[PDB]
RNA sequence: GUUUUUUCACUGACCCGGUGAGGCGGGGGGGCGAGCCGGGCUCUCGCUUCUGGCGCCAAGCGCCCGGCCGGCCGGGCGCGAC
């Protein structure tokens, strides 16, 4: 959505907003998979962590 | 005096966890022709 | 599991099995002739000769 | 109605190709062509792209199945077998 | 319990600050006549300040680490609210719901949570806040 | 308990409140409601963690149903499938303490 | 005096193969540190249809170990792998269908495909559509390995080499009868210029040596010497044994 | 001894395969279980597997070196990466 539909050589004639929407990932990929993967980015690396603090309390007891 | 912005930032070089740094390869180079020859002559010598 | 396999075989050399599972099953149907009738030998660790050596001594 | 007595999708074929080839064919038309439910959505939208290949309509989830079927025997007994395999590897 | 209180860290998950790390200052678990929805105001940080390193210069420091901060009402559903907290002021005088209708009261509340966010930043409290989402 | 977790929802579904599905659900989280989050197997991966993680800010309980989103939709006595389910009130049952 | 067809196969230009829609090279990854030592993490982007290949592939997307760049591979897709399913190649990778890892670590009767016939060859044996090799026996001692090809006939494999865990995908087309010469027509025409097959009884004596004669028939025995020229060697070659298979 | 010969295996011509010839072989030092009484040997490991994110152009720590006025305004080299 919001970028013209028009044959890409014409590209270079077409204003910067005309090209692409104003977000992270804008014209590029959709709102749909971009906060899926703000999701993605945050679950993982929070699962990360998870592990990070039980690695020295199962390291620990030993 | 510390300023404690200044992290320390390791970087994990395991396998598949960081990319790789830019060490040495000199005798894993594909030297030329002459080169590969002078060494594998002196080889011969040796062998 | 309760103990290791040099102790099992002390308990295997008499009916120590066999007449732990005769006693305890004398209350469902009372029950004569329990042995424990085979083991079989599956899966040993990586062999350390200290440990066989102690078998012997 | 109920339009042909014993000939199904292998009715489009008329007369050609004998009753025992197309009686053949028709298992496998019947399959190919099925839609099948999707195991990572649930919805009923599993088609045959391709040979082995199969689409979801609804989570653009492509499966690398069987020709014909979306999953054939032995592909299933190789993953019981190698689950079973994999039970022994750990113990 | 209910978990979506005035100090926790949030992800902005649509709009033009998509993947943008915020503070809630409001929750509005129940919606007025103007938001039917369930929505809350945050203030998060437009402009992260950039990555710092020993051996950069006092001046060079000082301009590297600034802070862009945005405020704007959000839907629940349009933000992901994390197990972090930032327990900063960000005073309700300014940063404020009376602040979308007059344009230079939004540039004092865009203002204020600046001078809030570029302080802690410099303390070295809360640095995961300061650092953007990887995606 | 494979059957009693069938039979502990036929109840909620019958004498308790529950909300059905994603997005109703993920209110009755936030807005400190939800009791026990039930999710069928088959839901994205992402979007289950999505869940486990609002839930363990509000300190609420996710069950992993042991059948796909077609089975949790007979789980529920309903004539569609549905992923994630948000008791609110079990009523006269006994499926958030067990 | 006349050349016979399959001497005129070899010479190319027309019976050259049609490579022209057939999408890449459906090789393995290639052998590196992450291979040998432990394993390297891969997406399947998309399952892919590559004609004149029953088995469909898949463009498989490893991030690069030592530049910031990203490689992607076309793997003989094993049965059952789907879009967004995590692949993982090296020696520490777990035994879980379409995972390539070396076959000295999996255990006997492991279903592999796109196996290595020589460690670095980068997939050769088993990699036809719903064919399987099954790991026999290991030699831990001399590093070698029994594995049953598809074919049936146990070869010794030199356990430095790599296969995809699974059967590969697209498993039983020859089930379903070509009910009509236009399925073949449209086969071959993804394949090279072998399709309408001319009996050599059929031919003339001058271009086939089974040709000419008043009646339609072969006249010297069809079974032919192995040491045979080109031109000649035409039938069954060198049948051990040969008519109605009675037995195994 | 000399020569012939047979089987085991050697590499170094010769052949093959892969790669952008990207970590080969040995040794050393940090994990892990086993073994006598803080010390030591024959071994094992080397970091990533709940998710269709992200990663390169170094942080850190040492070390040297050029003005205004021991204090501030900028460069190099070593490890990190044996």
């Amino acid at each position: 959505r919001g970028v013209r539909a028009v044959r890409p050589k014409v590209l270079m004639r077409l204003s910067k907003t005309k090209k692409h929407v104003s977000r992270a990932y804008g014209g590029s990929m959709c709102a749909k998979c971009v906060r899926d993967r703000i999701k993605r980015a945050f679950l993982i690396e929070e699962q990360k962590i998870v592990v990070k603090v039980l690695k020295a309390q199962a390291q620990s007891q030993k | 005096v510390v300023n404690p912005l200044f992290e320390k930032r390791p970087k994990n070089f395991g396998i598949g966890q960081d990319i790789q740094p830019k060490r040495d390869l000199t005798r894993f180079v594909k030297w030329p022709r002459y080169i590969r020859l002078q060494r594998q002559r002196a080889i011969l010598y040796k062998r | 599991q309760t103990n290791d396999l040099k102790e099992v075989v002390n308990k295997l050399i008499p009916d120590s099995i066999g007449k732990d599972i005769e006693k305890a099953c004398q209350s469902i149907y009372p029950l004569h002739d329990v042995f424990v009738r085979k083991v079989k030998m599956l899966k040993k660790p990586k062999f350390e000769l200290g440990k066989l050596m102690e078998l012997h001594g | 109605a109920k339009r042909t007595k014993k000939v199904g999708i292998v009715g489009k074929y008329g007369t050609r190709y004998g009753a025992s080839l197309r009686k053949m064919v028709k298992k496998i038309e019947i399959s190919q062509h099925a839609k099948y439910t999707c195991s990572f959505c649930g919805k009923t939208k599993m088609k045959r792209r391709a040979v082995g290949i199969w689409h979801c309509g609804s989570c653009m989830k492509t499966v690398a199945g069987g020709a014909w079927t979306y999953n054939t025997t032995s592909a299933v007994t190789v993953k019981s077998a190698i689950r079973r395999l994999k039970e022994l590897k750990d113990q | 319990g209910k978990f979506m209180k005035p100090g926790k860290v949030v992800l902005v998950l649509a709009g033009r600050y998509s993947g943008r790390k915020a503070v809630i200052v409001k929750n509005i678990d129940d919606g007025t006549s103007d938001r039917p929805y369930s929505h809350a105001l945050v203030a998060g940080i437009d402009r992260y300040p950039r990555k710092v390193t020993a051996a950069m210069g006092k001046k060079k420091i000082a301009k590297r680490s600034k802070i862009k901060s945005f405020v704007k009402v959000y839907n629940y559903n349009h933000l992901m609210p994390t197990r972090y907290s930032v327990d900063i002021p960000l005073d309700k005088t300014v940063v404020n719901k009376d602040v979308f209708r007059d344009p230079a009261l939004k540039r004092k509340a865009r203002r204020e949570a600046k001078v809030k966010f570029e302080e802690r930043y410099k303390t070295g409290k809360n640095k995961w806040f300061f650092q953007k989402l990887r995606f | 308990s494979l059957e009693s977790i069938n039979s502990r929802l036929q109840l909620v579904m019958k004498s308790g409140k529950y909300v059905l599905g994603y997005k109703q659900s993920l209110k009755m989280i936030r807005q400190g409601k939800a009791k026990l989050v039930i999710l069928a197997n088959n839901c994205p991966a992402l979007r289950k963690s999505e869940i486990e993680y609002y839930a363990m800010l509000a300190k609420t309980g996710v069950h992993h149903y042991s059948g796909n989103n077609i089975e949790l939709g007979t789980a529920c006595g309903k004539y569609y499938r549905v992923c994630t389910l948000s008791i609110i009130d079990p009523g006269d049952s006994d499926i958030i303490r067990s | 005096g006349r050349v016979i067809r399959g001497q005129r196969k070899g010479a190319g230009s027309v019976f050259r193969a049609h490579v022209k829609h057939r999408k890449g090279a459906a090789r393995l990854r290639a052998v590196d540190f992450a291979e040998r030592h432990g394993y390297i993490k891969g997406i399947v982007k998309d399952i892919i249809h590559d004609p004149g290949r029953g088995a469909p592939l898949a463009k498989v997307v490893f991030r690069d170990p030592y530049r910031f760049k990203k490689r992607t591979e076309l793997f003989i897709a094993a049965e059952g792998i789907h879009t967004g399913q995590f692949v993982y190649c090296g020696k520490k990778a777990q035994l879980n269908i379409g995972n390539v890892l070396p076959v000295g670590t999996m255990p006997e009767g492991t279903i592999v495909c796109c196996l290595e016939e020589k460690p670095g060859d980068r997939g050769k044996l088993a990699r036809a559509s719903g064919n399987y090799a099954t790991v026999i026996s290991h030699n831990p001692e001399t590093k070698k390995t029994r594995v049953k090809l598809p074919s049936g006939s146990k070869k010794v494999i030199s356990s430095a080499n790599r296969a995809v865990v699974g059967v590969v995908a697209g498993g039983g087309r020859i089930d379903k009868p070509i009910l009509k010469a236009g399925r073949a027509y449209h086969k071959y025409k993804a394949k090279r210029n072998c399709w309408p097959r001319v009996r050599g009884v059929a031919m003339n004596p001058v271009e086939h040596p089974f040709g000419g004669g008043n009646h339609q028939h072969i006249g010297k025995p069809s079974t032919i010497r192995r040491d045979a020229p080109a031109g000649r060697k035409v039938g069954l070659i060198a049948a051990r044994r040969t008519g109605r298979l009675r037995g195994t």
